[PDB]
């Protein structure tokens, strides 16, 4: 058995993996704010109180419907810098360099979080940058307490935040000692950055005092993100890629994304059979839906990437008829072995 | 990476996965502006075959170039009956998230069940590389496991997967109704 689903009849929903956050989105509705204000309150909000994935330095996207039928993709999804190279994480013997794409600066893209905040507020939003940002700023300023698993997942990077001056300033409390659970958890400087923010919109990011501490902080620490990449960072809005699964219109993402792409792959497979008559947890359902995941991910490992750069097939990988084709491979009794997996299955 | 899902009384939905990538990104801060920077990098074939974070491969299609988004498994979904919203749905999870939406969607579409069911329901994952069926604990009772296993089917138990944040909407005589589900999987 599982718990009641929330329940609203008025306002709608705005549902995130912090409380703070969704109280905040929730607030957002409350007050007459439209679902992308919302959205936008809440990406802030998870910056500050979310920092192992909520953030105003890494990237995403965002699917919307809005209430005149249109569905959009927004990619904010970071980039590549300017300097960066095919081989730039590899030694002089072509072999991958330890951690390098992983702990420290070489390891990021051009941010687009607060591009991408700022670009479905001034599309689609009717709140103020101001009203939505605030109550991230004052969490910043005046802190939160630490949960339990914010405690732990803290510990679990504790000794990755060792390897950087700036995050020993930030992720550990005085005497660099570990925050616990409880401690009230203080952002002084993230608050300086929203609150530029605030007041200049995006550009408080991408340009001026914040570019200037990006670039610098690259410079000494052996990245290559410099203010050039901050001024040319853009958005796209993008169509979406759209498919259907029994009578419903499935909308996701598209490249740079894979996923929308193999969702609807996947899916397409798996209409070919009538999973509702054995129903949920049935092998015989499982095996079909495994198989259609094993193809779709061999095809992910060739063909997919950013589709501004290279040729994505995506109108073939969710064509019914390739579906159809993979789904009639798919013996009653056995599975194919990913080794004789071919992509596209030899034939796309 | 972490989802979240909105839907207003007008009929507007928003469905955000964003993300730093690893958790705390790349564990590295600006000094002076108290941000993580993403380790995004890392989700670029860095070499020919090379498996990342979550164990996927690339050649041509997925390296580095020179202002280039790399590649994501980022999957926000709305799922629409009549042109209106019914499902907005999403996950974090690398690799696992595209499994992770479609068994939410199927849940509801195929078997019925309401969104906190569709949600909290056990998760299998199929990635190719590694060759193995990925399950989570109680989540495949032995006769289900037995059959897969006689089909040949390497299974597996590992960590919950995904932290879906989702909601459904039905009409109703005046306005709709709104049904909201986090996941269980959050504190894991
Ligand atoms: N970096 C990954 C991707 O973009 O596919 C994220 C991290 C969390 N979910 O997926």
């Amino acid at each position: 058995a599982s718990y009641p689903p929330i329940k609203n009849t008025k306002v709608g929903l705005a549902l995130s993996s912090h409380p703070l956050a969704s109280e905040i989105g929730q607030k957002v509705l409350e007050e007459g704010g439209n679902a992308i204000d919302a959205a936008v309150a809440i990406g802030f909000a998870l910056a500050v109180v979310h920092p192992a994935a909520g953030n105003i330095g890494g990237g995403g996207f965002a699917v919307i419907h809005l209430a005149n039928g249109e569905n959009v993709a927004l990619d904010f999804r970071e980039k590549a810098p300017l300097k960066a190279t095919k081989n730039m994480f590899l030694d002089k013997q072509g072999n991958v360099v330890p951690k390098l794409s992983e702990d420290g600066y070489l390891a990021a893209g051009v941010p687009g979080t607060v591009a991408g905040m700022e670009a479905m507020l001034k599309k689609y939003g009717t709140k103020k940058l101001s009203q939505l940002i605030d109550p991230a700023i004052k969490l910043a300023e005046n802190g939160y307490a630490i949960s339990q698993r914010q405690a732990e997942t803290l510990k679990e990077a504790r000794e990755r935040f060792l390897k950087y001056s700036s995050s020993k300033k930030y992720f550990f409390k005085k005497g660099h000692l570990d925050y616990q659970e409880g401690d009230l958890f203080v952002q002084k400087d993230l608050a300086k950055t929203l609150n530029q923010i605030k007041t200049l919109g995006a550009k408080g990011f991408y340009q001026g005092q914040v570019a200037e501490l990006i670039e610098k902080d690259m410079k000494k620490n052996g990245g290559i993100i410099t203010k050039e990449d901050l001024a040319s960072y853009n958005v796209k809005w993008r169509k979406p890629v759209v498919g259907s699964y029994r009578g419903y219109k499935i909308i996701s993402m598209s490249p740079p994304s894979s996923g929308g792409t193999h969702l609807i792959q996947i899916l397409n497979v798996m209409e070919n059979a009538d999973l509702s008559a054995l129903g949920y947890g049935a092998s015989k359902n499982i095996h079909i839906a495994a198989e259609a995941m094993r193809q779709a991910y061999a095809d992910r490992s060739v063909y997919m990437g950013d589709a501004d750069f290279v040729s994505v097939p995506v109108d073939k990988l969710i064509n019914k008829a390739y579906a159809k084709k993979i789904f009639d491979t798919i013996q009653p009794d056995t599975v194919t072995p990913s080794s004789q997996i071919k992509p596209g299955m030899g034939q796309l | 990476t972490t989802h979240y899902s909105v839907a207003d009384r007008w009929g507007n939905a928003v469905s955000v996965t964003y993300t730093i990538n690893a958790s705390y990104g790349s564990a590295a801060s600006i000094d002076g502006a108290g941000f993580l920077l993403n380790n995004e990098m890392d989700d670029f074939s860095i070499k020919p075959g090379n498996p990342n974070l979550y164990g996927l491969v690339g050649g041509d299609a997925n390296a580095i170039e020179a202002n280039k988004r790399p590649l994501s498994s980022m999957s926000p979904t709305i799922v629409l009956k009549n042109n209106k919203v019914f499902l907005v749905v999403g996950s974090p999870g690398g690799s696992r998230i595209i499994t992770t939406v479609l068994q939410v969607i199927s849940n509801v579409i195929d078997y019925n069940m309401n969104i906190s069911e569709a949600v909290s329901a056990p998760r299998f994952h199929m990635q190719w590389l590694p060759d193995e069926l990925r399950i989570e604990k109680f989540g495949m009772p032995a006769d289900v496991k037995d059959n897969l296993t006689k089909m040949g089917y390497q299974i597996v138990t590992k960590p919950v997967m995904g932290d879906v944040n989702a909601i459904q909407v039905l009409p109703k005589t005046k306005g709709s109704v709104f049904y909201g589900s986090t996941d269980p999987r959050k504190e894991f």
